[PDB]
């Protein structure tokens, strides 16, 4: 009886570890992808615009 | 201690192997239900594994 609630606690924490997984990704992509663009992106000027 | 007693247990379950198999005992009905259970729980074992 041990075993068997073992096994499913085991596939319910997988799927839910998958998910977490895959947002990570997500979020990791999405920060690369940020710093890349503010990377590739002052008395005088600064009083031009007002 | 326990070397020795498993070693004396051995050797006299050898000794009256033949009359066992006659079976109509107690004993045999719980060695079937045994069988049943060791298969159940190895199995959950490699699931597990995996």
């Amino acid at each position: 009886s041990t075993k068997e609630s073992k096994n499913e606690k085991l596939k319910e924490d997988l799927e839910r570890e998958q998910r977490w997984l895959d947002e990570q990704q997500q979020i990791m992509e999405s920060l690369n992808v940020l710093h890349s663009e503010l990377k590739n992106k002052s008395e005088s000027r600064i009083f031009n615009e007002l | 201690k326990l070397a020795l007693d498993r070693m004396r247990l051995s050797t006299a379950l050898k000794k009256n192997l033949e009359k066992i198999s006659r079976q109509s005992s107690v004993l045999m009905d719980n060695m079937k239900h045994l069988l049943e259970l060791n298969k159940l729980i190895m199995k959950s074992q490699q699931e597990s594994w995996d």
